[PDB]
């Protein structure tokens, strides 16, 4: 199980 | 040894004239990035063809030669909320400066009271992600051609001390002869060692992006090794719902392989996403031959692909300079241009 659309950019890691 | 002399030699020449090529292509970028162009109602807007964190990117057409042109479009005010002001200026400082066959042309770009503007050339043949999800997966014959025009548009940007930082099939747009265009440098950055921001796309970070290091350019290789896997398989390799999932398998470094794998590409991948940076392929003594001159490689003309003379193994239907028919369709919203200035002082080298 996993995304499967588009996949938007993280600007950081909380 | 594993060429014979004519090979060798060969060979040799082959890299050490990429080495002069990589030369004359840094002399030119420094002269760009040293010393460096039209405004809204210059255009019409026809659609959206992507959406992203920032703003959008639309079909446009201009007015006075009708040519069509991919304009992104970024709202000042959440950029700073974000705290993407630098990333943003990186992006388009960048794009105006390199040249490279497989990296998208900015062709103008601009700001007004309320956003900034970047204006490309339109790549009409869709993103490859849509075409890879329609399919399924890639045969490698076909994954490969798109993975060589990668490896050749990373060596020339690591050579420029430039690293990508977002490689992904949302990414990469397929021309009209079948070759791959790269969009995105909102996260490239000009880095001569380390650096520390945390930034990318879950599925594509490196372990040490993960872990908060000083990481630097071999980040870019590791992603390379996901995209592979994804257009080989159909999905990339640490897959799961939340991105909290995706990083636990990304620090275990475990992949597993689909068993129509081949034993050459399974090598291939075990070497780039390779979590230890002493034996990761693209960050050792041999630089990027390593992967270059790697078995899956070995039909692989790299002339002839940084020529653009191999006969693409898709080559998208086109009708018409202005057709979006490759696209999805996206909600659409008016542009809103402000009466007042926002966000001045942070983005006046813009
Ligand atoms: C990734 N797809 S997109 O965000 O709509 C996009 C971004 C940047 C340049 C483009 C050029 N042609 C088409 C689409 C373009």
């Amino acid at each position: 199980a996993g995304r499967t659309g588009r996949r938007q950019a993280i600007h950081d890691i909380l | 040894g594993h060429m014979g002399n004519a090979a060798a030699a060969k060979k040799g020449s082959e890299q050490e004239s990429v080495k002069e090529f990589l030369a004359k292509a840094k002399e030119e970028f420094l002269k760009k990035w040293e010393s460096p162009t039209a405004q809204l109602d210059h255009f019409d807007r026809i659609k959206t063809l992507g959406t992203g964190s920032f703003g959008r990117v639309m079909l446009v057409k201009h007015k006075e030669t009708g040519n069509h042109y991919a304009m992104k479009i970024l709202d000042k005010q959440k950029v700073v909320k974000l705290k993407q002001i630098e990333h943003t200026l990186n992006e388009k400082r960048i794009l105006q400066a390199v040249n490279f066959p497989f990296l998208v042309k900015l062709e103008f770009s601009f700001k007004d009271n309320s956003n900034l503007y970047m204006v490309m050339e339109y790549v009409p043949g869709g993103e490859m992600f849509s075409h890879l999800r329609r399919i399924g997966r890639f045969s490698e014959p076909h994954a490969r051609f798109y993975a060589a025009q990668i490896v050749l548009t990373f060596e020339y940007l690591h050579s420029l001390d430039l690293i990508y930082r977002d490689l992904k099939p949302e990414n990469l747009l397929i021309d009209q002869q079948g070759y791959i265009q790269v969009t995105d440098f909102g996260f490239a950055k000009r880095v001569k060692g380390r650096t520390w921001t945390l930034c990318g796309t879950p599925e594509y970070l490196a372990p040490e992006i993960i872990l908060s290091k000083g990481y630097n350019k071999a980040v870019d290789w590791w992603a390379l090794g996901v995209l592979i896997y994804e257009m080989a398989a159909g999905y990339p390799p640490f897959f799961a719902d939340q991105p909290i999932q995706i990083y636990e398998k990304i620090v275990s470094g475990k992949v597993r392989f689909p068993s129509h794998f081949s034993s050459d590409l399974k090598d291939l991948l075990r070497n780039l996403l390779q979590v230890d940076l002493t034996k990761r392929f693209g960050n050792l003594k041999n630089g990027v031959n390593d992967i270059k001159n790697h078995k899956w490689f070995a039909t692989t003309d790299w002339i002839a692909i940084y020529q653009r003379k191999v006969e693409a193994p898709f080559i998208p239907k086109f009708k018409g300079p202005g057709d979006t028919s490759n696209f999805d369709d996206y909600e659409e919203e008016e542009i809103r241009v402000s009466i007042n200035e926002k966000c001045g002082k942070e983005f006046t080298e813009f």
